[PDB]
């Protein structure tokens, strides 16, 4: 629906996300798809896990995480997220 | 040598306005350029203010006191010319000043 | 200083400077300058030619 | 209330300081319109998209304007582009 | 389509119909209408400064006819015989009283003209 | 290294949240940042025992935490400092006789700031020239690190004071790190790295604290205890550590309410304590 | 009667003086002492 | 008519071409010879269109300004005035305007005053001339107005945007090996 | 494959076999109309007003996108190119809001412009608009995503030449968003780059909003005075009142971008401006008085005061015209000192043009290959000129710095923040000694503060070693890389016009502030001293003198600027000074003649002819004069000083909205400090890059 | 509905120029004039003819 974030507090910055041990071990192999020059094309993957363990809700701060992790823009992986439906 | 030493307390600039691609400036760009390190030692504290220009009149100007303007053409001035040029201009200060 | 006036000015800034050209023909100014205009673009007035309103302001003009 | 030219105002009336009681702009635009459109209430509109135009019909008002009512943030009312009438939405 | 004295008009709410689009200070034959225009307290697209002069203003009515929100106008008032020059050298505020006096039958006469084509 | 265990471990889980400053810092933030902190440090000729006084006022958590990596990596000694007026500051001054001496700029000291009460202790640095070390009357002190946005003179600022070095062109060669090394002085206590790695251990085990589990610490940053609780901890375990310098205790509320089990080291007078987990 | 107060609210829209000071002041050196009456407020000079 | 067709004397006269050399006519022109000697010595002795360096050029009071058309005798100050010769190209807001720019080269008199009237604040100009910019199709063409009119002359030679190599091809370029890289 | 043959609307035309078909078009003088690519951006298929009829083809193809293929012959003229670009066009009016009155593109919006003239000529789209709210970005991008086309200009242009990354599109079908996925504002020091990157009414001047149209701005092509770079611009202005200002095409100084200060703080004369002479009396009193009780006031006292006790502190603003009026006012008085400050005196001598400038210049950056930075912050000090760096970095360039760690957008490697890893490169046990030896083209960038320093000759001699003994200067590939970044066009003139700066009064009885509000303390001037500010805007000068003469202010004035690059920039006299303001040169002139010492100096030509008498490389306007005493002035000497103090090495700027007195008045720099500079302010390195 | 005729395609604009020589230049004349002729080189046969050729 809503290209932009919607003013929610539930998506807010304050909201608590880190990716699970076993999130974290599954980034191994996803990473060995591509090559480690382009570690971007993890980021379907990634969102799949977060979408996984998230309650069927992506976090804004799981977004900024995984930015942190596959070392991309953050407004590229928002504009990742909000391409797909 | 002792001219160059009073140059410092003769007058207050030294400006060497002249041509890098001029054969009439050549003479004086070659003094420039291979004495610079002996003024700029032996009198470190005077303006001594180099320009060039692609078709400048080649000119060295002693400033004295008071701003007097002691400009004097070196074009086509042998490195001997120069040389005595600048002993003169640092010679004229006591006739400038009073 | 008509002439100047029109020609410092765009072309529609300069319209009503044709009616004080004729004061006791106003219309016939217009629609020569309109003509001309037309010309210069090409075309001419299709809804002005249909309507017969220029013919009508021409002749009241002239009467 | 608060005072003028602070971050949180400039953050909230689009980098401007905002006058309430509109004799500074009563005098600085001649004209007291902007007292007298603000005596005006707030619209709750169900729609998502309105079409604004000050007026009835078209060309008896402004130019046809689309204004999104559905924004980031709920029940933030949406003043016109082209007329002085703001429109909000009917229930978020 | 009596182009009578130039007046400003404005919505039902009485807010500013002025826009500040520029179009009449383009359109002004002579350029008898000069705007100064500045970002309004409230954010609206407002001038500080709307005058005519008279003196120049040729009451052609092209900026009624180019008007962009309908707020140039020319209403019916023809006896706006003037004792001083300076006095008309007419302004924002000038303008907006004349709007106000003549409101009524500029009004019927804006409607009557949109249901021409209507 | 006794700090590196969550960064071997994993290096990309969360370390530290700045929710005062709402940046959330990673293990390899916090390492990469104590890095550049103690390179600046070393450089600058701050040799071990250099003693740098703490006159920030609690509001610059990211900071605080962020220089007392920098003071641990290294091996120097940290007093903060709890002046309130320009006497009192002086008479700290003197006893301690630091090497460096930090401050948050805009910090209120009584009716003054905290630099207008420095600058009344220390004149000299008005007259401190561009790019020349400062001529001051204390025998020790070195540098002055201001935490402010404008550039004081006779003072140098805390990011210009460090410096980021690389993997290739380095050449400074940081300390390694030694337990019996004092890192925290307060309350005339002398708190060593074993001594704080001890308090943290023994606090976790009085609090009930597991490896996941969060530590909100609002307001004050320098009391030893939130130290352990917030930094040190999340060193060792790998817990992650919310900064809420300055935070109101219902905004702090909130931010729990955002977490699910967390230990709300509660801002005060004393040093900070530690709560029960959740609501 | 108040021709005075729009020319300089005219003026001030492109030729704005420079408010000067007009009485007795405290004197830093050769630099008299006033303050600025600028509205807007410099944040990060008085923040924490 | 930007560019004269250079490769035949019908482009411009060489006269228009080449630029006075200033000769002391003033006591401080006397004074200061030797200034004016190098600026005669170092300025280019060519005006062209091809030309590379701004180069002023003073008013030349002379028979060539006998087509001077505003020294009226209440108005004595026009015909000694210097203006600016530069390409006014198309502004940076759009890049296709309905009247593209950069076709003429604009001759401009620097404004003498402007002032706001204050019976309704209007703004109007102490010289009346200078109100419009001029445009010359060729910088020759320039020139001889300048002299004409006996006006001296300030040209700058426009800037122009570089050819550049521009492909979507570039959009997807293979950075490379990663090990190799390292 | 060397030139390919084409038929442009039947013309055959040899062009190149690389460039585009609108790389033709516009070449041969073919006006093709577009709305996505920019020449200077990325190629991008966004657009379709490029689909371009050619002969013997299915399908219309985007000239922008597409080259030029041998024997290609594009019927431009054709009715089917006429049709294409009429259904185009009438697909992209679809969703534009009806807001041409009520916004800031309306007289220059290439969208209205493509529409009267490639348009159909008439709607038949008959039905509600879809509409999506603005965003908030600060005060200096203005919003309006209503008439936002999805250009995707903004994110091309930030991504590829602001290098900031917050731009990209959200969402997909009818309801893409363009802007940013959070609330936030866009400051990177070339907001106004943006305003001039939106084709359409979505990003425009916020200060300029509702200001005007372009049919009632007066447009002048000058050169900027507040970055050390001089870009060229053009200022559009209306009646006595200045408007505003565009960036101008200048690639030799800046391509075709400017900086927010550039672009913004030109509001600040307009504000707390001296507009007559005012007398400070002893109890502060600021009396107006005519111009010619002032100069005879100044006269006497200067008549009655002794040579020896006469001083000055030269100003930012301050041009060749009035820098040698100072210096032959001071000359003909028999003074010989140009400086009355002793604290942060640029230990430069102005003996050569070759040391007191930037060897390498503005496109040495590009030419370069190592680039070592010492207490140079690029971001702050000149966005274009960080911005061509950056370019530069991406594709063949190593940054190494030895300062204090910035956040440019690119990456610069960090070797430290004090003078211990100088001292160590210049003693040659350094890692960087043999990357900078095995770099073919190696630049050495040092701020203009930085050399400021107490220990600048020292480190100035260090930088000179390293650089003769490193190959920064290397005369077997004739390549000069030793640039020096200065902060002062003022001083910067004053270095090409032989004034030492190193010449400092230490105690004088005349203090002479032309134009100096920056960098002063009260106690440097004796309390005993008259003292006269010749400024425009009153901050620090006009409290700091007990006489205060108006003058011109950069617009105001024809003044000659020395863009450290070594270009003549002839700034034009815009506007009228305010008041009775008299020109620097006319008051230096009025002076000397009050002074019983009259200057020679009744016109602008008159003072060009002593100019070209003292330095005849300022005569040439928009060129750099190349210097061949290049090695002679940068030659390593034996028995220099060069011991380095150990304290940080930092640089001066820290708001990059205030930095001088006209930016200090500046309502627009005002909004922009209150707003960015909390946003922008961090301690701490941003290793994300 | 029509939106695609609105611009008119046929406008009337068509120009014609016509270009006369000198009616009294001579053929030879004419050659010289256009150099296909050398002004010396007249009167004899086959320069004339190559130069008429030329001009053909
Ligand atoms: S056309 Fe109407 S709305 Fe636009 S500026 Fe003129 S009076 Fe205002
Ligand atoms: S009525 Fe005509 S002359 Fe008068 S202001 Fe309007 S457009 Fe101008
Ligand atoms: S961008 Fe603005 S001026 Fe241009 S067509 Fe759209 S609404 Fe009209
Ligand atoms: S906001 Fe403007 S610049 Fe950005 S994508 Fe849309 S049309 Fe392009
Ligand atoms: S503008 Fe040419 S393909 Fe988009
Ligand atoms: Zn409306």
């Amino acid at each position: 629906r809503l290209a932009a974030h919607r003013k929610n507090d539930d998506n807010s910055d304050s909201v608590p996300f880190e990716f699970t041990p076993e999130n974290y071990k599954e980034i191994e192999k996803i990473l060995a798809k591509y090559p480690l020059k382009q570690k971007r094309s993890a980021v379907m993957p990634l969102l799949y896990l977060v979408q996984e363990q998230n309650n069927n809700w992506v976090p804004l701060s799981a977004m900024k995480k995984i930015a942190k992790l596959l070392e991309m823009p953050e407004i590229d992986v928002y504009e990742v997220a909000t391409f797909y439906t | 040598s002792s001219w160059q030493k009073l140059i410092g307390t003769n007058l207050r600039e030294l400006r060497f306005v002249f041509c890098q691609n001029s054969q009439r400036s050549l003479g004086l760009r070659n003094y420039i350029a291979k004495n610079y390190w002996n003024l700029k030692n032996q009198n470190p504290n005077f303006p001594l203010i180099v320009r060039e220009c692609e078709e400048a009149d080649p000119y060295i100007i002693a400033r004295y006191q008071y701003g007097v303007e002691k400009k004097a053409f070196a074009a086509n001035n042998n490195e001997a010319e120069i040389e005595n040029i600048i002993k003169t201009l640092v010679e004229q200060s006591n006739k400038v000043n009073n | 200083g008509s002439e100047k006036l029109i020609e410092d000015r765009p072309y529609l800034q300069g319209m009503p400077y044709f009616d004080r050209f004729d004061y006791v023909s106003m219309m016939v100014q217009e629609h020569a300058y309109c003509l001309g205009i037309e010309s210069l673009l090409g075309t001419t007035n299709y809804s002005a030619t249909f309507t017969q309103i220029r013919t009508m302001y021409d002749e009241l003009t002239r009467i | 209330n608060l005072n003028p030219y602070s971050y949180e105002a400039l953050k909230e009336n689009h980098w401007l300081v905002s006058d309430s009681s509109k004799k500074n702009s009563e005098w600085t635009h001649k004209s007291n319109a902007e007292q007298l459109i603000a005596k005006v209430p707030i619209i709750y509109v169900d729609s998502n998209i309105v079409r604004c135009i000050g007026g009835t019909e078209i060309n008896a008002g402004h130019p046809q304007v689309y204004i999104q009512l559905d924004t980031r943030k709920h029940g933030t009312p949406q003043t016109c582009k082209y007329c002085g009438l703001r429109y909000a939405k009917k229930m978020d | 389509l009596f182009r009578g004295e130039h007046a400003l008009r404005r919505y039902p709410t009485g807010e500013e119909r002025c826009i500040a689009c520029k179009l009449c200070q383009s359109a002004c034959p002579a350029r008898a209408i000069t705007i100064e225009t500045e970002p309004r307290p409230d954010g609206s697209r407002r001038t500080v400064r709307y005058d005519i002069d008279m003196t120049k203003c040729i009451y052609c009515g092209f900026c009624q006819e180019a008007c962009p929100v309908d707020a140039i106008v020319e209403g019916p008032n023809y006896e706006q015989t003037a004792y001083l020059h300076e006095d008309l050298f007419y302004d924002k505020y000038k303008l907006l009283e004349n709007g106000d006096k003549w409101e009524p039958q500029i009004a019927r006469n804006i409607e009557y003209l949109i249901n021409q084509p209507l | 290294s006794p700090l590196a265990a969550q960064l071997a471990i994993n290096g990309n889980r969360n370390a530290v949240r700045y929710e005062n400053q709402n940046r959330t810092w990673t293990f390899n933030e916090l390492d990469a940042h104590t890095n550049a902190f103690a390179y600046g440090l070393t450089e600058l000729g701050w040799k071990a025992g250099d003693k740098l006084l703490l006159w920030v006022e609690k509001n610059h958590t990211s900071e605080i935490t962020t220089a007392q990596v920098g003071a641990a990596k290294a091996g120097v000694t940290l007093v903060p400092i709890y002046a309130h007026s320009a006497e009192e500051l002086e008479k700290a001054l003197n006893d301690t006789k630091a090497k460096g001496l930090l401050l948050s700029p805009n910090s209120k000291a009584g009716n003054s700031k905290y630099i207008e009460v420095v600058n009344k202790v220390i004149p000299e640095l008005y007259n401190t020239g561009r790019g020349s070390t400062l001529k001051t009357k204390f025998a020790n002190l070195q540098h002055i690190i201001h935490t402010g946005f404008y550039t004081f003179p006779g003072t140098y600022k805390f990011r210009q004071i460090m410096v980021y070095a690389s993997k290739n062109f380095n050449t400074l060669t940081l300390p390694n790190v030694e337990l019996n090394a004092p890192l925290f002085i307060s309350g005339n206590q002398t708190y060593t790295l074993k001594d704080l790695i001890s308090k943290t251990e023994e606090n976790r085990k009085t609090s009930k604290l597991n490896d996941n589990t969060p530590v909100f610490v609002t307001g004050d940053s320098r009391s030893p205890l939130s130290f352990s609780l917030g930094i040190l901890n999340s060193l060792l375990h790998g817990n992650y550590s919310v900064y809420t310098g300055a935070q109101d205790l219902n905004e702090v509320g909130q931010t729990i309410r955002f977490y699910d089990n967390a230990l709300l080291l509660v801002d005060g007078d004393i040093v900070k304590a530690t709560q029960s987990l959740k609501h | 009667l108040n021709r005075m107060r729009f020319i300089t609210a005219q003026r001030d829209r492109s030729r704005a003086p420079w408010q000067s000071p007009k009485g007795e002041g405290v004197f830093q050196g050769k630099k008299l002492i006033v303050a600025s009456n600028s509205p807007f407020i410099d944040d990060m000079s008085i923040r924490d | 008519m930007l560019l004269p067709k250079n490769a035949i004397q019908s482009a411009r006269y060489f006269e228009i071409q080449k630029i006075p050399a200033k000769i002391a006519k003033t006591a401080n022109e006397k004074i200061l010879s030797v200034g004016v000697a190098q600026k005669n010595n170092i300025q280019p002795k060519t005006v062209t269109a091809q030309g590379q360096i701004g180069f002023v050029q003073h008013p030349q009071l002379d028979s060539s300004c006998q087509y001077t058309q505003f020294y009226t005798p209440q108005r004595r100050d026009i015909r000694g005035r210097v203006a600016r010769i530069y390409i006014q190209d198309t502004n940076h807001m759009h890049d296709t305007p309905q009247i593209p720019e950069g076709y003429k080269w604009t001759l401009e008199f620097e404004r003498q005053a402007q002032y706001k009237t204050p019976w309704m604040g209007w703004s109007f100009n102490g010289d009346t001339f200078s109100k419009r910019n001029h445009y010359f199709c060729t910088l020759e063409d320039a020139i001889s107005y300048c002299k004409q009119m006996g006006f001296g002359y300030e040209v700058s030679f426009p800037r122009s945007r570089y050819h550049t190599r521009k492909s979507y091809a570039d959009n997807m370029l293979w950075p490379g090996h990663d090990n190799a890289v390292d | 494959n060397k030139q390919i043959e084409i038929f442009i609307d039947g013309k055959p035309a040899k062009v190149d076999d690389s460039y585009t078909i609108f790389q033709a078009c516009y070449e041969n003088g073919v006006i093709v109309p577009r709305f996505c690519y920019h020449e200077r951006l990325s190629v991008a298929g966004n657009c379709r007003m490029c689909l371009v009829e050619v002969e013997n083809v299915p399908k219309p193809v985007a000239a922008c996108a597409s080259q030029v293929v041998p024997g290609m012959k594009i019927k431009t003229k054709s009715e089917k190119t006429r049709i294409h670009r009429g259904n185009v066009m009438e697909f992209l009016l679809a969703n534009h809001p009806l807001d041409c009155p009520i916004c800031d593109q309306g007289g220059e919006c290439d969208l209205q412009d493509i529409s009267s003239v490639y348009g159909y000529g008439i709607s038949r789209y008959n039905e509600y608009k879809r509409a999506v709210e603005d965003k908030n970005y600060g005060p200096l991008v203005a919003t309006s995503m209503n008439r936002c086309i999805h250009c995707t200009r903004c994110v091309r242009f930030a991504t590829q030449i602001a290098g900031v990354e917050d731009l990209g599109k959200t969402g997909r079908g009818k309801a893409a968003e363009i802007g940013t996925y959070v609330e936030k504002t866009f400051n990177t020091e070339l907001s106004g780059n943006v305003v001039d990157v939106c084709p359409v009414g979505a990003l425009t001047n916020a200060p300029y909003a509702f200001t005007s149209r372009p049919w009632e701005l007066k447009s002048f092509y000058t050169s900027d005075v507040f970055d050390t770079l001089g870009s060229a611009i053009q200022v559009d202005t209306r009646g006595p009142e200045i408007m505003r200002v565009l960036p101008r095409i200048h690639e030799e100084i800046n391509e075709e971008w400017i900086s927010d200060k550039t672009r913004h703080a030109f509001d600040g004369l307009k504000r707390q401006r001296i507009n007559s002479p005012m007398k400070r009396s002893k109890d502060g009193n600021y009396e107006d008085i005519f111009w010619e009780e002032a100069i005879q006031t100044i006269s006497k006292k200067c008549l009655n005061t002794p040579s020896d006790q006469i001083g000055a502190i030269i100003g930012e603003f301050a041009d060749i015209e009035s820098i040698t009026a100072l210096k032959d006012f001071l000359n003909r008085l028999d003074v010989d000192n140009f400086e009355v400050r002793q604290h942060g005196n640029l230990k430069v001598s102005p003996d050569f043009r070759a040391n007191y400038l930037m060897n390498s210049k503005i496109t040495g950056v590009e030419d370069a290959d190592v680039l070592l930075l010492v207490g140079c912050n690029p971001r702050y000090e000149a966005p274009v000129l960080n911005a061509r760096i950056l370019k530069s970095t991406r594709k063949n360039l190593k940054v190494f710095n030895i300062g204090t760690n910035q956040d440019l957008n690119y990456k610069n490697v960090h070797l430290g923040n004090s003078t211990k890893v100088l001292k160590e490169i210049a003693d040659g046990t350094h890692p960087f000694a043999e990357r900078l030896k095995k770099a073919k083209l190696p630049m050495i960038m040092v701020g203009a503060s930085a050399l400021e320093r107490e220990d600048g000759a020292e480190l100035y001699n260090t930088l000179k070693v390293i650089s003769n003994k490193t190959g920064v200067i290397s005369e077997e590939k004739s390549w000069n890389g030793f640039n020096i970044l200065h902060k002062e066009m003022g001083r910067i003139n004053a270095l090409e016009l032989g004034i030492n700066p190193t010449s400092v009064n230490k105690n004088a009885k005349l203090v002479f502030i032309l134009g100096a509000d920056n960098n002063l303390r009260p106690e440097d001037i004796p309390a005993d001293a008259f003292v006269v500010y010749f400024g425009t805007h009153g901050d620090e000068g006009a409290y700091y003198a007990d006489i205060i003469l108006p003058t011109a202010a950069y617009t105001e004035k024809n003044a000659t600027w020395v863009n450290t690059e070594g270009r003549v920039q002839q700034g034009r006299l815009v506007v009228m000074p305010p008041g009775d303001a008299r020109e620097d040169w006319q008051i230096i002139r009025a002076l000397s003649e009050e002074a019983g010492v009259p200057l020679p100096y009744d016109s602008l030509e008159e003072l060009r002819y002593r100019v070209a008498e003292l330095a005849p490389h300022l005569l040439k306007y928009d060129y750099i004069e190349p210097t061949i005493f290049g090695k002679v002035a940068l030659s390593a000497q034996q028995g220099v000083k060069t011991t380095l103090s150990p304290t940080p090495i930092t640089d001066y700027i820290d708001n990059f909205y205030m930095t001088d007195a006209i930016s200090r008045a500046s309502v627009t720099m005002a909004k922009c400090s209150t707003a960015f500079n909390h946003e922008k302010f961090s301690n701490f390195k941003n290793l994300a890059k | 509905h029509n939106i695609r005729y609105h611009h008119e395609i046929h406008t009337s604009d068509q120009t014609y120029h016509s270009s006369y020589d000198p009616v009294g230049e001579t053929t030879t004349e004419r050659l010289v004039r256009y150099g296909y002729l050398n002004k010396d080189q007249v009167n004899n046969a086959e320069a004339v003819a190559a130069a008429a050729k030329e001009f053909q």
